[PDB]
Formats: C-alpha cells, structure tokens, sequence
C-alpha cells in the first residue's frame, strides 16, 4: 500500500478517513497509529468540536467542582563532569604528553569552562 | 600482581594493576573489552589464568586556600583517591 | 470540610498510582540522565575513531612509524580529539543554559506556587491554583499542584444590572443570576445565591443607560427593622 | 608547595579564599612485566 | 514573536563528499560525527513542533464561533475566521501570511506537524472560547458569559467599577472596533511591521546560504571539486587533499548545528514566553503591568504566523 | 525509584546531597 503526503511517500500504510489523537507523527497534519493489526494513517484530530452555547442572556456557572492534584516535573542540575586533557587526548603516554604541551592553553579554557558549569549546578 | 606494572601479554602493551577475575572467558578467546573497548581483561599466555586490567589510580587535586591574606595553610583535595593509598 | 478533606487525600492516594503505572512519566528528568550518558558515551567512542590516521592506538604509531614521520599522524590524533572534546564542552554549555533556565523556573515555581499563591493562569499546574508541594528527584524538582476545577455547571439567564426605584443596581461581586423565577446574586465560582439586597449592590444612574437592565425587588434590611 | 602551584595557575602572588583545581595526580609503574606462551619449538639447527 | 524555525535536515554525504564513493569511504573513519549531526537537529526538528503545540495547543477541545456574532458592540470579524477563502484564515491572519516573505545537496527542509490550517483552528478554537467564555475555559470546564459581563469583569479587574462599562458600553464598543479596524491599516502601510518575525527565515535562509556557499572554499586544497582531485591524483597523495576537504566540511557543518542550538536555544524561550503570554493574556487577564502590552491590561487576541503568533493585546 | 542511570572521564559529586535535599 502506497500513500502520498506533503512530507513524502508513504509505503506500508492505509489512508483512513477517521480523526484519531495520533501517535506517530510523520509530517503534513499526517500520522500513524497500529489499527487494531495494520497501520493506518490519518488526519489529526485537534480534539472534539464544542459548539458552546453562547448567548446575549445565558450563564453556566458551576453547581460543584473538584480540587485534583497534578504533578509537574523540572530539571534542575546535571551531572558534574571532569576531563583529564593528557589520560583522554592521549591515554597517558610521555611521548604524546610531551608534544601536547606545544598546542598551549586550550585545557585551561575547558577545565573553566566545566568548573563553571560544575559550581552553576550547585 | 596487585600493583601497578606496565605489562605486555603476547602484545596488547598497556599499564595497570593485575588482580585475578572471576569472568570466564571461553576456550578461544584471548582478552575481553568493557563498553567503548576499555582492555578490561586478559588471559595469562602461559597459566591460562584470567587477569583484570585496573587503570592505575589517578584524580584530580584540589587545594583548600584559606586566602594568601590570611595565611599560607592548605589542604589539599584528591578527588576519587581513597586513603588507603596516597 | 470533610468532602474536600476527603478529595484531597484521595487525589494525593492517587498520585502514587499514576507515577507507577505511567510509563514515562518522569521523563523529563531521565531525559537528562540520557543526553549526559549519550554524551559521555559518543566522547569516549571517538578515541576508538582513527580521525585518518593509519591506527587510533597511539602506541602502535610510535611503534611502526619514525617521530619525524609519526609526528603528521600524532598531529592528526591530537587535533581530532580535541575537537570532539571541545564539541562536548560546547554541548554541555548550551545544556548547562537549558538546565540554568530550568532552574530558574524551578525557583520561581517554588516562591510563588509553595511560599505562596499564584494568580498567574497555568502555571502552577492547569486550574484555579490553591497550593503545592516540592518532591526532591535525583536532578530535578516535582511539583504536586494542588488545583480548583469546576463541575457540575448549570445553565442560567442574567442581566447585567436590577433596576429598582428607577435606579440601576449593580452587584458588588458575583453575578445576577436567575433559574427562571427568582432573582439572585452568586459568586462565579460556586453557586451560593443571595437575596438581592442593599447590602451587596451599589446604585448607579438611571435604568435607561443600560442595555439589558430587568427588574427585580431590592430588600433594604432597615425596613424590617422600623426603629 | 601546592600553594605555589595555585598561584601557577592563578598566575598571581596572592590567592583568595577558595578551592583551586591546580593540577591531576596519577600513581607510576614500579616495574615492567612480560608475558609470552610456551615458545619452546626450538629449529632444527641444533641437530644440524 | 517567533515560535518555531524551519526544520532542516542536512546528509552528510551528499554534502561532503557529494557523488563520490572514494569520499563517501573515507568519511566513515571520522567516527560519529554526522550521528551526532543528525541526532541534533532531529532534535531540534522535534523541538520546533513541541513549540508549536504547546503555544497553540493549549485548549484540550476545539471551540465553534457561534453563528450569531453579536457580542454587545464588539466586533471580532477582523479576528474570526472568513469561510470565502479555501483556508479560513482571519483578515488580519491573511495580510500578516501576506506580509512575510518566504533537496539542494543534501540540504532539505521537513515540514511541520502542524499546517497551517492546522493552526488557524487552534487559534479559532482559542478564539471562540475567548469571546464565548472568559477565563473559565483556561481554568476548565468553558462556561458562556456574553462579552458583554467578561469585559465587566475584566474593567473590574483592573479596579475600575462595573458601572463604567455599561453606562458606556456602546462608546466602548465602538473604540474596540475602531482600534481592531486600525490594525490593517497600520500593518499594510507599514511595510516593515512583521520584521520580528521576518528576522527568524532571513536568519535560517541566510545560514543554510552561507552552508552552501562554503562548499566553494578550497580550505588550502588544490581545487575545491572532489572529482578532480580523485581524477588528477592517485590514492597516496590524493587522500592528503581529501583529508583536508572533508575536515573543513565536517567543521563548517558543525558549525553550522551550533548556530542551529544557539538559535533554537533563542526561539525555545521566545516559545516559552509565547505560552506564557497565552496563558496569561488570552486564557485569563494579567495584574502583571506590562506583560500583555502597554497600558493596565484588559485582555488579548492571538493571530498565526509563519513561524510565530501575533497578539493583539 | 522510578528513574536510574575511567578514560580520564569523572564525575564529581554535588555539594548538597539527597538527605539534605530532602
Ligand atoms: C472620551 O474620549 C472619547 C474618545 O475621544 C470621546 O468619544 C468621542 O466623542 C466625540 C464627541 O462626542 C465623537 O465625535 C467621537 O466619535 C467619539 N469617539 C468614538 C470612538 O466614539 C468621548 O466623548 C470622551 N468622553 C468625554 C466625557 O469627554
Ligand atoms: C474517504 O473519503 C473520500 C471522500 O469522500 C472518499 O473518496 C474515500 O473513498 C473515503 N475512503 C474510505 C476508506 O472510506
Ligand atoms: C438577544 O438574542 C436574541 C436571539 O438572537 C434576540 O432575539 C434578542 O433581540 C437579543 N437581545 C437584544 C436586546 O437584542
Ligand atoms: C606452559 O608450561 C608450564 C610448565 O610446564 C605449564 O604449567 C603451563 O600450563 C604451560 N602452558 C601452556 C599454554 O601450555
Ligand atoms: C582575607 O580576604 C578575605 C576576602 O576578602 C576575607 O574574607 C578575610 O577576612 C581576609 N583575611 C584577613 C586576615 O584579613
Ligand atoms: C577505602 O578502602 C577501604 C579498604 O579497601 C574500604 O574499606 C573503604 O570502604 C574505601 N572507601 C571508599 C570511600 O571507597
Ligand atoms: C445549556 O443549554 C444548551 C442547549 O440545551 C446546551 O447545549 C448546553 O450544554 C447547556 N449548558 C449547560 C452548562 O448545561
Ligand atoms: C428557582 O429557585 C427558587 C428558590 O427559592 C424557587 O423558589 C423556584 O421555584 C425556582 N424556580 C424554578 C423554575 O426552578
Ligand atoms: C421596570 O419598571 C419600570 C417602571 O415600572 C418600567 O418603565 C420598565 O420598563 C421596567 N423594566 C423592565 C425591564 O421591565
Ligand atoms: C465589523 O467590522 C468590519 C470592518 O470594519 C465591517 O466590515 C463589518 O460590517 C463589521 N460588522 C458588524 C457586525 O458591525
């Protein structure tokens, strides 16, 4: 089965004319899902379509309500890497150690720069 | 064994400290490699015996400066070394 | 009391169930763990890439090769990698902005949604925001948001203003609000309907001003009093 | 004195309150070993 | 504001070593390095598309305008969306699609998840639960108020009275009307208006130009044409001049997805500030002073973009 | 418990740890 999406040409899939809340994004509005024994693809679905009763004379206020917790999850460090120059460029060994030293103060910047970085986490 | 030595088994030159292994190698192979090809392990050429290849010790030093105004005092600092050794 | 008591130890019991069943629902902080591995692990693998050097082992280079002619190829080596080193450097700079960002809204977070009560709309979780609570993780920060949702809505015709006496009435908060036969004044939020009084409506301008005005009785609670 | 090497990196005679990355430590052989099978197929030059 | 970039994708061999096989066989020496080129901007292709949904996608249901559009005075039909045209987009969203001007060895665009019919709903849906409904609907359940009592509520927010609003609802009115109607008019007169915005593509046009043009560059090898050099000079020396060709490629590619991180590091928190700003200003009204726009605030509108949203505040 | 994780590469330890955390 072959179908044709903006995004390209999509082999192994049937088109079907049912909105679902998709899965697999492949491009161009089109996705994926597992049919259920097949792939199908499909239009997104932005969810139902609510015509609310607007008026110049009607209210809707709520009777009851619910108090419901949900959890919100945030970064806040990352590990604490350092780097060895000589052991990494080189696996320390004296005769690339001694040619290293000609290249100057580029370890002195890393190692700066992952310090900062370190003492940013804490 | 049990301390750092540079080594050469039927090549494979490298330096480390040796300590026998439990891992079991099969009949045929020689040595074996951790993730990202770290030399972990080794066969004794001659006893046929199972060697670990640790990396030697090493860290970081840092020096705790209580400010040259203050005092010319430090400590200084061996990140991952453990005081059994130096 | 006892109701919203009972909620709210219900939504916390609850709260254990999802983060178990749900399969990714702390991917967020994993996903930091992984960029740190991935990047630790794609460091480490280019020392086995030769960068076109005729071996990655430096060993063998100095072995088979004079230091005159070893020398192109010890440069080749020591160039490749400390680009890729730089490149990681670079990597953990933009994460380390993406992380610094994070944790300033970690930090704003909690000022403003657990040392106090946020009136900004979806941010201290998707709902009227009452509270919440910090849960430590190993490089981030999980926030229960405690939130006030409505349900049960009803519908219901209003006016914008009572005209009584020939003078428009307006409510000091809530809105006027009718199930067809009787007049009352209710909150937004929940349905407490009040007698329409003095007490909680002010006077302003005559009834014609007013597109919408309806009538209704306003009790003044002094006449009943006749002192 | 790993003060004198913190002022190396600091590049300055004073240095203030603080903790100093100065430098890496890294312990050295003692010895050297080899290890080789049981070469021992001598040539026959020896009965030659 | 920006919102999103152009999702780009870049094949290293195409690029590098372009129809060379000899080339292509080389590159595999350097190790990971196109891996973690591609992984990246993968992940800033996804990065865009999370931007997008969640700007826009923040209403879970898509809200219908009803089909009497009188709100009390105010009129929205410069905002709502126009059926005559194949993409019902507003008259405002059709002069700003207007205004902003918008696989070449190995360089491709991918388009965005989301179309931009796509997006003129979602902004209808954040529309229509707007006028109809207030705030309620960023808090939950939607629930219908005439535009009339959102703005009484609104007045009162920024403490004056409700009695301001309809003792003088129609001069009200008409100032919306007038001010919504003045918009146009200023964005078709003011060609530069959308420069914000236009910023962004001339930025992304302009790296992926100098991407190409830098294929030119010789990097100290005797000709800048792979197959010349391949012709011209057997494997012992010829390999020298590769080497060379394909270090200044691979450099000038990963320069080039730095910039990419850098600039995505930009419209990600551009994005975020886009989501904040709807959360705030259109879901609900702002005691931040001037956050949604000059002035005490009473409330906002949303308009789509090529790569970002529009508020009329 | 939901989530879980030289060639001269180390990771050095935060100043604060989980028990101060908690
Ligand atoms: C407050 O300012 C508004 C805006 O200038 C005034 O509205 C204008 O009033 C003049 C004279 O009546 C009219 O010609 C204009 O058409 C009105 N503008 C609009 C947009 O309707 C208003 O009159 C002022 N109010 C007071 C009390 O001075
Ligand atoms: C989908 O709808 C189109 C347009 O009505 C129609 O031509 C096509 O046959 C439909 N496909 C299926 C599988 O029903
Ligand atoms: C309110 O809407 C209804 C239905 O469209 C209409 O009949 C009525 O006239 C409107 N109210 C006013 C004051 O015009
Ligand atoms: C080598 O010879 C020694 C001594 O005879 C013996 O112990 C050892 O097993 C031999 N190793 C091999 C691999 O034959
Ligand atoms: C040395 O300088 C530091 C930094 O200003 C200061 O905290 C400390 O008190 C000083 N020590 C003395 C002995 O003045
Ligand atoms: C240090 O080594 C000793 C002896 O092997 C061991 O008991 C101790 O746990 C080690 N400490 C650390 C922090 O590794
Ligand atoms: C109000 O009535 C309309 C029409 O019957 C209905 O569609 C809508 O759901 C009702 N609203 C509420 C809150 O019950
Ligand atoms: C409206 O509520 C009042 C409350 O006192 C009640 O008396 C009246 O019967 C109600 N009318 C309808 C139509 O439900
Ligand atoms: C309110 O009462 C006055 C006087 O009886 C009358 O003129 C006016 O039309 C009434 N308003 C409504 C909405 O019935
Ligand atoms: C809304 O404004 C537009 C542009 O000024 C105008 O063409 C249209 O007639 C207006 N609609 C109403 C209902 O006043």
């Amino acid at each position: 089965n072959v179908f044709q999406t903006r995004a390209g040409c999509l082999i192994g899939a049937e088109y079907v004319n049912n909105s679902y809340e998709c899965d697999i994004p492949i491009g161009a509005g089109i996705c994926a899902s597992y049919q259920t024994q097949s792939i199908i693809a499909y239009t997104m679905s932005l969810g139902a379509e609510n015509s609310v009763a607007y008026s110049n004379n009607s209210i809707a206020i709520p009777t009851n309500f619910t108090i419901s917790v949900t959890t919100e999850i945030l970064p806040v460090s990352m590990t604490k890497t350092s780097v060895d120059c000589t052991m990494y460029i080189c696996g320390d060994s004296t005769e690339c150690s001694n040619l290293l030293l000609q290249y100057g103060s580029f370890c002195t910047q890393l190692k700066r720069a992952l310090t900062g970085i370190a003492v940013e986490q804490d | 064994k049990n301390k750092c030595v540079n080594f050469n088994f039927n090549g494979l030159k490298g330096t480390g400290v040796l300590t026998e292994s439990n891992k079991k190698f099969l009949p045929f192979q020689q040595f074996g490699r951790d993730i990202a090809d770290t030399t972990d392990a080794v066969r004794d050429p001659q006893t046929l015996e199972i060697l670990d290849i640790t990396p030697c010790s090493f860290g970081g030093v840092s020096v705790i400066t209580p400010g040259t105004n203050t005092s010319n005092q430090v400590a200084v600092l061996y990140q991952g070394v453990n005081c059994t050794e130096v | 009391q006892k109701l919203i008591a009972n909620q709210f130890n219900s939504a916390i019991g609850k709260i254990q169930d999802s983060l178990s069943s749900t399969a990714s629902a702390l991917g967020k902080l994993q996903d930091v763990v992984n960029h740190n591995a991935q990047a630790l692990n794609t460091l480490v693998k280019q020392l086995s890439s030769k960068f076109g050097a005729i071996s990655s082992v430096l060993n063998d280079i100095f072995s088979r090769l004079d230091p005159p002619e070893a020398e192109v190829q010890i440069d080749r080596l020591i160039t490749g990698r400390l680009q890729s080193l730089q490149t990681y450097v670079t990597q953990q700079l933009i994460r380390a902005a993406e992380i610094r960002a994070s944790a300033n809204l970690a930090a704003t977070k909690m000022s403003e949604c657990v040392l106090g009560q946020s009136k900004r709309v979806d941010f201290c979780g998707k709902g009227y925001h009452l509270m919440s609570f910090p849960q430590s993780a190993p490089h981030g920060v999980v926030f229960l948001h405690v939130t006030y949702v409505p349900a049960q809505e009803k519908n219901f015709t209003t006016a914008p203003a009572i005209c009584h006496d020939g003078k428009a009435h307006f409510p000091r908060e809530g809105v006027f609000v009718s199930n067809g036969t009787h007049w009352f004044v209710t909150q937004r939020n929940f349905y407490e309907p009040q007698i329409i009084t003095t007490d909680n409506t002010f006077v302003s301008g005559n009834c014609d001003v007013v597109i919408g005005i309806v009538n209704n009785t306003v009790y003044d609670p002094l006449q009943p009093e006749l002192d | 004195d790993p003060l004198s090497e913190t002022k190396c990196t600091l590049k300055s005679f004073t240095v203030e309150k603080g903790i100093y990355q100065t430098s890496n430590f890294r312990v050295q052989p003692t010895e050297s070993i080899v290890r080789f099978p049981n070469i021992t197929n001598l040539c026959p030059f020896d009965e030659v | 504001l920006p919102v999103s970039m152009t999702k780009t994708s870049v094949d290293c061999t195409m690029y590098i070593c372009g129809d060379s096989t000899e080339c292509s066989n080389l590159l595999l020496q350097y190790g990971s390095f196109c891996t973690q080129l591609k992984r990246a901007l993968t992940g800033i292709a996804v990065e865009q598309d999370k931007n997008t949904q969640e700007v826009f996608a923040q209403v879970k249901q898509i809200y219908k305008t009803p089909p009497i559009k009188y709100f009390g005075g105010f009129n929205f039909s410069q905002i709502l969306p126009d059926p005559s045209k194949p993409s019902k987009r507003s008259f405002i969203e059709d002069l700003l699609f207007n205004k902003v001007t918008l696989k070449f060895k190995g360089l491709t665009v991918l388009p965005p998840l989301l179309t931009d019919e796509m997006i003129a709903q979602y902004t209808s849906a954040l529309l229509a639960g707007t006028i109809t409904s207030g705030w309620t609907f960023g808090a939950g359940a939607a629930l219908q108020i005439p535009f009339a009592m959102q703005m009484a509520y609104r007045f009162n927010g920024i403490g004056v009275t409700q009695n301001v609003l309809y003792e003088n609802q129609k001069l009200i009115a008409n100032q919306f009307n007038s001010a919504i109607g003045k918009i146009q008019d200023s964005l078709s007169s003011t060609a530069s208006a959308l420069g914000k915005l236009q910023d962004v593509v001339n930025h992304n046009a302009q790296a992926l130009n100098t991407l190409v043009k830098q294929l030119s560059s010789k990097f100290g090898a005797i000709s800048s044409v792979l197959n010349d050099i391949f012709s011209r000079l057997d494997p012992p020396e010829a390999e020298v001049q590769i080497d060379r060709l394909i270090t200044g490629r691979l450099q000038s590619l990963q320069t080039y997805v730095t910039q990419q991180l850098i600039r995505a590091a930009e419209i990600r928190a551009s994005a975020n500030l886009a989501a904040t700003k709807m959360s705030e200003c259109v879901l609900g009204q702002s005691k931040r002073v001037d956050f949604c726009g000059k002035g005490y605030h009473l409330m906002s509108f949303p308009q789509s973009a090529p790569h970002g949203v529009v508020f009329l505040h």
